C-alpha cells in the first residue's frame, strides 16, 4: 500500500 | 444536502500534466456529534475501474466551509486524457470510528452534466486553470457510475 501524497510543492 | 465543492482543472497538453486545485467546500453535512465536520479531500486518478494514483488535502478541523487552495498534479499523457477519471471525495476525519464520506463527484470524459462541462472547459482551454462548483453526490451512486464507459 502506498502512502498518500499531499499537495504539490512546485 | 451533502454540500458543494469548488476546484480548478488545468491540462498542459505538451507536458501531459493534469492539475487539480481543491479550492473550497461549503454547506457540508455535519458528520460529528458535539462538533461540526473535520473535512479533508481525497483525489483518485482512475481509469474506469482501476485505481492509478491518489492524493489528499490537509484536514480542516470543525468546519462545514473549509478553504484549502491545495494543488494536485498527475501525469496523464495526451493520448490518455479522455480515458481517465478524477474522483474527488470529501471525508470527515474521526479519531474514533470510521472517517465517513460526506460526498463525492468525478470529472472526466465519461462524466455527465456539470462535471462533463467542467472537463470539456478544461480541454477547451489548455494551460489555463478553470474553476467550477460541483454538487456533492452520494458516494455509492458515484461509484456505480465510474463503471459506465463512453
Ligand atoms: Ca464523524
Ligand atoms: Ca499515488
Ligand atoms: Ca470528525
Amino acid at each position: 500500500s502506498d502512502a498518500t501524497e499531499g499537495h504539490d510543492e512546485d | 444536502k451533502l454540500g458543494d465543492i469548488c476546484f480548478s482543472l488545468r491540462y498542459v497538453p505538451t507536458a501531459g500534466k493534469l492539475t487539480v486545485v481543491i479550492l473550497e467546500a461549503k454547506n457540508l453535512k455535519k458528520m460529528d456529534v458535539g462538533g461540526l465536520s473535520d473535512p479533508y479531500v481525497k483525489i483518485h486518478l482512475m481509469q474506469n475501474g482501476k485505481r492509478l494514483k491518489k492524493k489528499k488535502t490537509t484536514i480542516k478541523k470543525n468546519t462545514l466551509n473549509p478553504y484549502y487552495n491545495e494543488s494536485f498534479s498527475f501525469e496523464v499523457p495526451f493520448e490518455q486524457i479522455q480515458k481517465v477519471q478524477v474522483v474527488v471525495t470529501v471525508l470527515d476525519y474521526d479519531k474514533i470510528g470510521k472517517n465517513d464520506a460526506i460526498g463525492k463527484v468525478f470529472v472526466g470524459y465519461n462524466s455527465t452534466g456539470a462535471e462533463l462541462r467542467h472537463w470539456s472547459d478544461m480541454l477547451a482551454n489548455p494551460r489555463r486553470p478553470i474553476a467550477q462548483w460541483h454538487t456533492l453526490q452520494v458516494e455509492e451512486e458515484v461509484d456505480a457510475m465510474l463503471a459506465v464507459k463512453k
